[PDB]
């Protein structure tokens, strides 16, 4: 077989580890998805720097804690917007999955609160910038530079999967890049606690799965085939399938002719194809072995999945920090003030916030 | 080139959400 008894004992033995680790995970997630924390800041308390983006709704902003000097970022959601655009269960889920999750390459909220007109959560600040900025700066990454990301993202759907979690919006927009090299997801809007099938039509045009943009249901399965789509755009430094419109695009998904750049190596197509793959009694993570149909795949041979956990794995890119609040790894973008009107606004909705 | 057609019909910049 693929296997002598030493080292099948020792895949065994890893497995069995995984599980027993993924159960304690589940007893700390579901204590505080039960009992969430509150109302552990207010505004000024901390100074505005710069804006580095917008999240999937409202901007997020680099502040500065005016009694210790620490620096968050810090993403705003205006409650009014976010009503009119039919988002408040988004953005209330949001918050209550970043309190409750905890894993290594998850940011981390450090505070939330709220008043008259807005939502805070105030987050690590991750200074490195996205994953998108370095990707497009120098053209694709080789191969097992884009396999150094893709391993801290299956242990991360392995770990947001065993929480009944699916994250459905992965895409290097939303991995920053931290200053050991280490990738942290950022953004949780469309994630959602799920038992099994789900239909919305939701995510990025680039990384829907076939079944979300027809109308059948879908599972945690979208998430693993949103991993090909990012591995293939990694590794190519464009995505398999694309266009000028989301219209569009989806037809080529659909369509669902995959092909790969000439330099691709044949142990990445074949993985490619096992995720990439529109029938789900077929695609990996979602067969009878689960996620180590992918960890033990051929082009992660060389991956240490403990070692990665462990962040000890030495990263292929180190980001140039300069100092505390150094906002160089990010693109700028305009500065709009923070109001906060006299008057509150949507109470009653935002209670649990 | 299959590059050649994502820079000038794919969507090159920041990607959003539905």
């Amino acid at each position: 077989g693929h296997m002598g008894n030493a080292a099948a004992a020792k895949k065994g033995s890893e497995q069995e580890s995984v599980k027993e680790f993924l159960a304690k995970a589940k007893e700390e997630f579901l204590k505080k998805w039960e009992s969430p924390s509150q109302n552990t800041a207010q505004l000024d308390h901390f100074d505005r720097i710069k804006t580095l983006g917008t999240g999937s709704f409202g901007r997020v902003m680099l502040v500065k804690h005016k009694e210790t000097g620490n620096h968050y970022a810090m993403k705003i959601l205006d409650k009014q917007k976010v009503v009119k655009l039919k988002q408040i269960e988004h953005t209330l889920n949001e918050k209550r999955i970043l309190q409750a999750v905890n894993f290594p390459f998850l940011v981390k909220l450090e505070f939330s609160f709220k008043d008259n007109s807005n939502l805070y959560m105030v987050m690590e600040y991750v200074p490195g910038g996205e994953m998108f900025s370095h990707l497009r700066r120098i053209g694709r990454f080789s191969e097992p530079h884009a396999r150094f990301y893709a391993a801290q993202i299956v242990l991360t759907f392995e770990y947001l999967h065993s929480l009944d979690l699916i994250y459905r919006d992965l895409k290097p927009e939303n991995l920053l890049i931290d200053q050991q090299g280490y990738i942290q997801v950022t953004d949780f809007g469309f994630a959602k606690r799920v038992k099994g099938r789900t239909w919305t039509l939701c995510g990025t045009p680039e990384y829907l799965a076939p079944e979300i943009i027809l109308s059948k249901g879908y599972n945690k399965a979208v998430d693993w085939w949103a991993l090909g789509v990012l591995i293939y755009e990694m590794a190519a430094g464009y995505p398999p399938f694309f266009a000028d419109q989301p219209i569009q695009i989806y037809e080529k998904i659909v369509s669902g002719k995959v092909r790969f750049p000439s330099h691709f190596s044949s142990d990445l197509k074949d993985l490619l194809r096992n995720l990439l793959q529109v029938d789900l009694t077929k695609r990996f993570g979602n067969l009878k072995n689960g996620v180590n149909d992918i960890k033990n795949h051929k082009w992660f041979a060389t991956t240490d999945w403990i070692a990665i956990y462990q962040r000890k794995v030495e990263a292929p890119f180190i980001p140039k920090f300069k100092g505390p609040g150094d906002t160089s790894n990010f693109d700028d973008y305009e500065e709009e003030e923070i109001r906060v009107s006299i008057n509150e606004k949507c109470g009653k909705e935002f209670t649990e916030f | 080139t299959t590059y050649a057609d994502f820079i000038a019909s794919g969507r090159t910049g920041r990607r959003n959400a539905i």
